[PDB]
């Protein structure tokens, strides 16, 4: 994450790391939405252009983590994955439409001061909060700047406002859909920041001014570089795909 | 169910360092 800052402790207790087992490698961010259920970007698990095609056994998550350059005994929990579910209309060929996946844990994780699920938005939560100029929060251990294909010690956090659908479309030749939104400061807004490669699957969250709860509105999906004037980060639209998450969840 | 409330912040009536910036974003034109 670019031009962000160190998360305070337990600031994002739903933050999940997704690792390759062997060799042990940090792939992506995720979000905890129940004791059994972790949410991430589909392209963290399946992207044939990078011959990437992970199964349940290939992978492991670490929950309740703050530092990667520490081990956090009796704080961080590690869980294997029982099943991976990719959105059946995930589209990697074109524009990453429905860039969403669910991983179910082998053992349900214990909630602590450091591990706690984020809420998923309802109708009204999407109406009231997902509006242009309104600011959510992005987090992750991803890249610190744009580079070629920046590891930070501490979880990173940046607040970024949502951008009008027409400025998003004008920013890029990439076709965007209703299942996506874009966030970040306009050039000549004066503030900066962005998610980056590595931050994919991490949550874009907003605090409801009604019931004090944190909601996951977005999943870090895509961009062009990181933090360029006149470019914005693109987020999987969590509300528009909620019924799918529900079909998958209501069915163990 | 009891989701979205951080043990170390909401549940202790304590606020993080930048959460007011989000609420200010909702009220601003
Ligand atoms: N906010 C940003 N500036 N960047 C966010 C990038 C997040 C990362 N995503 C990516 O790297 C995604 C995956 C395919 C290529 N890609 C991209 O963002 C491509 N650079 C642009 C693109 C978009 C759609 C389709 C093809 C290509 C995740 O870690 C996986
Ligand atoms: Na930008
Ligand atoms: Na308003």
């Amino acid at each position: 994450i670019v031009e962000g800052s160190d998360a305070e402790i337990g600031m994002s207790p739903w933050q999940v790391m997704l690792f390759r087992k062997s060799p042990q490698e940090l792939l992506c961010g995720a979000s905890l939405i129940s004791d059994r259920w972790v949410l991430t970007a589909a392209h963290c698990l399946l992207y044939p252009p990078w011959d990437k095609n992970f199964t349940e056994n290939d992978l492991l998550v670490r929950i309740g983590k703050h530092s990667r350059t520490r081990y956090e005994r009796n704080i961080e929990k590690i869980s294997m994955l029982e099943k991976i579910y990719i959105h059946p209309r995930y589209n990697w060929r074109e524009n990453l439409d429905r860039d969403i996946a669910l991983m179910k844990l082998k053992k349900p994780v214990a909630f602590s001061d450091y591990i706690h699920p984020v809420c998923l938005p309802d109708r009204e939560t999407a109406a009231s909060l997902l509006q242009a100029g309104y600011k959510g929060r992005v987090t992750g251990w991803g890249n610190l700047k744009e580079t070629w294909t920046g590891q930070p010690s501490v979880l990173q956090v940046v607040n970024l406002p949502i951008v009008e659908r027409p400025v998003c479309k004008d920013s890029t030749r990439i076709r965007i859909t209703d299942n996506m939104f874009c966030a970040g400061y306009k050039p000549d807004e004066g503030k900066r920041g962005d998610a980056c490669e590595g931050d994919s699957g991490g949550p874009f969250v907003m605090k409801s001014p009604f019931n004090n709860r944190w909601y996951q509105m977005g999943i870090v999906s895509w961009g062009e570089g990181c933090d360029r004037d006149g470019k914005y980060g693109f987020y999987t639209h969590v509300f528009r795909l909620k019924k799918w998450i529900q079909k998958v969840i209501d069915q163990f | 169910a009891d989701c979205g409330l951080r043990p170390l912040f909401e549940k202790k009536s304590l606020e993080d360092k930048t959460e007011r910036e989000l609420l200010e974003s909702y009220i601003d034109g």
